[PDB]
């Protein structure tokens, strides 16, 4: 399988539909081909040449959120031909600047750019997503970041102005100058609550969702329950609610850190990898510290109330009222594991497929059955060096059979399943993996694309038909 | 002497404005117009709709509070194609300072039902939406505002009284400036805020009496410069009027240092307007918002400076018959009209059986009251 290495740790990874795979390591962005061997173009954001981390970041506890220079990498306007692809590239450089660029060649010039769009702190969180809103249905960017953090020297001081000291989520107009944010286009943080660490940002049902959790960056501990904020998909901020995520199932002390986030679009179910504290070094490790939980988005929407707890509201101060409602993650769909760090979920034939990353470099795969019940995970790939997997697992937009595995300074192109390992029809269809099927003409278990199809014959036997439908069936 | 054009019944006066020499009086439910001695009335949605504003944009616009949902209408009823009202009228009956220069609207009217007082510039000919930083504008709001040139650039000047609660509750009067065509911030977050806003303390002391609460203001352009008349109130028995030279004020904003900032100021000073398209730098914007007050206090011109009585709510000026570059200052209370002669320094008073609201001078002084509008002054005696 293909592999790409960098001199610096990878901070962000995103794959364009038609244009190459974009990867950001130190202070540079690389446009790689889908085969991960040819760098089509590069972007020296800090200084021409040297991509060495202008500074140095010490990767804390494996459960603690990491530090990075790249804060935002989002390809957009790539659905169909006629408009042209655009790319949003954000960083900690220039007070958390973000620029809009032509999706493709990095040597080209950026169209618009603005400062204070993203968190200027290397360890500060940032999660953004592009959406459509307004009369003309224009493109807007919604960004949630930890903009304010305790900083000593005023020579570097990048914290936003006093009027913007409490801003948590901000809406930007992509066509507007400096990616302008309007007066009523921001959600503010409730004071004294400490800091909020945003994990992801996604669109679902007319609203934008922001998975996060209260986090003290100084002490390195979670000061609350992991939650999700909901806002309407509009030009101005309309707070719709806040709900806590409960995934402390197999753990006696509970799990307060959300490490990875993935929305299963065809299922309307959100997948999250939760974890408890690891002592500090990696002390309190246990076969129950991390877990995978699936939440019904309709339950999140229903339980998210416009109460002021982590965010300021109109007729409520802060924490002087009702508490946020908790949401349960679908029983028996939970996967308790010792060290999970990343997740990506999709629906193949009709079954829910979940890819999991671990702290020792394993890429696991879980296929849900009847009632979204979880089976025993299959190890699809293992990293030689045992490098913990990056919290973002990116699928291949061109080939459905591939998934990009990122860890440390390496990006690999991994096949979603090992079909050829099976050498019998029954032996292969009992495995119940929607990606694999018995190809009658070649007498091998393969992907749908590896087997020749014809309308007059049934050459590729899928899982839905059953193992009993094999030619030799007892 | 005084010709009263009475309404059909006593009205609650909410606001009065002058545009094309036409007096626009806003009442609870309707709006009256007055010009060429004829009174015209156009009734609007009658309930608890307080008409607080009458401005001149591309057309005459009249806005009201409705039943908690601000809306604007055309002079002769109508719908208003622009569908504005949000920042054009408050949600509750209150004082308002909204002005329109050419077609650019500047207002202190709350944009939402949840307080947060700001001085804003809406999207138009002068640029897009702009608003002041947090707590810059007091809960009392802006008391007066006008547009005046400073070089080749137009600037907006506003007056307001700030309350400071450190050890004691102290009120302080200020005059602030900003560029009419100010682009805005330089970040994404501050792109819609004023980048040239500065303020200076105003002084109006007579004999130990230090006036702080601003009531009304009027700016008159002369040959040399612009003279700003400001009437102050006090929790005691007297009120007072002080005048200021706009040239002196412009000099101060232009050359005076910033209180609290001892380091060197940037090549292009903080409150200086930039050419169309140019944006104020980050280093400059960081200073201006943290140090927006000058290390100075503007002293008033020697004359005119007079006092009493407390309770004044409005005033207007009229030049004393082209033979004298002197003036007659008319100001009012609840049931009394006053006139101050700047040459003789004599003040007269006249009682009326009406609840007075304002004095707006055109060719003759108009007195807007709950009963109607009185054209011309009554026979006054030396108070
Ligand atoms: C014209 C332009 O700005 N795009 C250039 C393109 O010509 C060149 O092939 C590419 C390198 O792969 O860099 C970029
Ligand atoms: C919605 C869900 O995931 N649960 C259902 C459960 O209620 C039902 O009893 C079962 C049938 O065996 O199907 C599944
Ligand atoms: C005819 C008459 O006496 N009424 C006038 C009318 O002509 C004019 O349109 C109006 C302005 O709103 O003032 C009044
Ligand atoms: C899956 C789901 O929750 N669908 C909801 C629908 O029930 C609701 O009518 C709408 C509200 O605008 O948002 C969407
Ligand atoms: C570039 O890399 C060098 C190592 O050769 C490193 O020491 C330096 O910090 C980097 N310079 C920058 C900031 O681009
Ligand atoms: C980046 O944007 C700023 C204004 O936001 C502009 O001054 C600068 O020229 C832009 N850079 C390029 C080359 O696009
Ligand atoms: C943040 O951490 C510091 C020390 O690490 C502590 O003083 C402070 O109380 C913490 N904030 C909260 C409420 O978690
Ligand atoms: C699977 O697909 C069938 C159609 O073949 C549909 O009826 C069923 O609802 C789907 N099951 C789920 C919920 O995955
Ligand atoms: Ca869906």
């Amino acid at each position: 399988e293909p592999v790409w290495r960098s001199e610096q740790a990878i901070g962000a990874i995103a794959a364009s539909q038609e244009d190459g795979v974009f990867v950001a390591s130190g202070s540079c962005l690389d446009q790689l081909d889908y085969s991960l061997e040819h760098s089509l173009s590069r972007l020296y954001r800090d200084q021409a040449g040297n991509c060495t981390e202008p500074v140095s970041l010490a990767p804390p506890a494996r459960p603690r959120p990491g530090s990075s220079f790249s804060k935002l990498l989002l390809p957009y306007r790539e659905g169909a031909a006629g408009l042209g692809g655009l790319l949003l590239t954000g960083w900690t450089f220039d007070r958390g600047a973000c620029e809009v660029r032509p999706l493709g060649n990095l040597s080209r010039n950026s169209l618009r750019n603005g400062t204070e769009v993203v968190s200027c702190h290397p360890q500060g969180s940032t999660a953004g997503v592009v959406y459509r809103a307004g009369r003309n249905n224009r493109w807007y960017l919604a960004v949630a970041a930890t903009y304010v953090l305790p900083e000593p020297e005023t020579a570097s001081r990048c914290n936003p102005a006093a009027s913007d000291h409490d801003t948590a989520i901000a809406l930007k107009d992509t066509e507007g100058r400096s990616l302008a944010t309007q007066e009523l286009g921001r959600l503010k943080l409730c004071e004294g609550a400490g800091s909020l660490h945003f994990v992801d940002a996604f669109l679902w049902n007319g609203s934008i969702y922001f998975p996060y959790y209260p986090y003290n960056y100084t002490s390195g501990a979670a000061t609350g329950w992991p939650s999700m904020a909901r806002i309407a998909q509009s030009t101005e901020v309309l707070f719709q609610g806040q709900a806590s995520l409960d995934c402390g199932h197999g753990h006696p002390d509970g799990r307060r850190l959300l490490l990875s986030s993935s929305l299963v679009e065809a299922l309307d179910v959100w997948a999250g990898v939760f974890s408890a504290a690891a002592g500090e070094g990696q002390e309190r490790r246990s076969p129950t510290t991390t877990a995978l939980c699936l939440f019904r988005m309709s339950e999140i929407q229903a339980r998210a109330k416009r109460v002021s707890w982590d965010f300021k509201t109109a007729e409520s101060h802060c924490k002087e009222g009702d508490q946020p409602e908790r949401v349960q993650p679908i029983a028996s769909s939970t996967l308790i594991h010792s060290d999970l760090t990343s997740v990506y979920g999709t629906v193949v034939m009709n079954r829910t497929v979940l890819f999991l990353g671990t702290g020792d470099g394993q890429l696991l795969k879980v296929i849900l059955g009847e009632n979204l019940t979880s089976n025993c995970p299959e190890v699809i790939y293992e990293i030689k060096e045992e490098t913990p997997v990056f919290y973002k697992l990116v699928p291949d937009p061109v080939k459905n059979i591939y998934i990009y595995l990122t860890a440390g300074k390496e990006v690999r192109r991994i096949r979603v399943a090992n079909c050829n390992k099976h050498k019998s029809c029954s032996e292969c269809l009992t495995a119940t993996d929607p990606h694999c099927g018995w190809c009658h003409s070649l007498q091998r278990c393969t992907f749908q694309g590896d087997c020749v199809h014809s309308e007059n014959l049934e050459n590729w036997l899928d899982i839905s038909s059953g193992a009993k439908k094999c030619p030799g069936a007892p | 002497s005084i010709e009263w054009h009475k309404f059909e019944t006593s009205e609650e006066i909410i606001s009065t404005y002058l545009i094309d020499d036409v007096l626009y009086t806003g009442v609870n439910g309707a709006v009256y117009t007055f010009s060429n001695n004829e009174l015209n009335k156009t009734g609007l949605t009658n309930n608890n709709n307080y008409i607080t504003t009458s401005i001149k944009v591309e057309d005459t616009l009249v806005c009201g509070t409705n039943n908690g949902n601000p809306k604007c209408w055309k002079i002769d009823g109508s719908e208003d194609p622009k569908y504005r009202g949000r920042g054009y009228a408050p949600y509750q009956n209150s004082k308002v300072t909204i002005i329109s220069h050419n077609e650019c609207v500047l207002s202190d009217i709350n944009i939402s039902k949840e307080g947060i007082k700001r001085w804003r510039r809406f999207d138009g000919p002068c640029g897009y939406d702009l608003y002041t930083a947090d707590n810059v504008i007091p809960k009392d709001g802006v008391r007066g505002a006008f547009v005046d040139k400073d070089g080749t650039y137009d600037k907006v000047y506003i007056l307001f009284t700030d309350t400071i609660d450190t050890k004691r509750i102290v009120k302080i009067p200020y005059i602030a400036q900003m560029c009419l065509n100010d682009e805005g911030g330089p970040s994404s977050l501050s792109s819609h805020r004023w980048s040239t806003f500065l303020k200076v303390e105003l002084e109006c002391d007579i004999d130990g009496r230090s006036y702080r609460q601003i009531i009304h203001s009027k700016a008159i352009k002369t040959d040399n410069d612009t003279i700003l008349y400001v009437f102050f109130d006090s929790p005691y028995s007297k009120s007072a009027l002080c005048t200021y030279s706009m040239n002196a004020i412009k000099h101060s904003f232009s050359t005076s240092k910033l209180g609290g900032y001892t380091k060197q100021l940037p090549s292009p000073a903080p409150g200086i307007c930039l050419p169309a398209g140019k944006v104020v730098p980050h280093t400059t914007f960081d200073i201006i918002e943290q140090y927006n007050e000058l290390d100075d206090i503007i002293k008033p011109l020697s004359q005119p400076i007079f006092e009493g009585p407390s309770g004044v709510k409005w005033f207007d000026i009229k030049e004393k018959e082209n033979e004298h570059r002197e003036y007659r200052i008319y100001f009012i209370k609840e049931n009394t009209i006053y006139s101050f002669d700047t040459k003789s320094k004599q003040t007269r008073s006249a009682q009326v059986d009406a609840r007075l609201f304002s004095v707006m001078v055109t060719s003759k002084p108009l007195f807007i009251a709950d009963i109607g509008i009185g054209v011309g002054i009554p026979r006054m005696k030396k108070i």
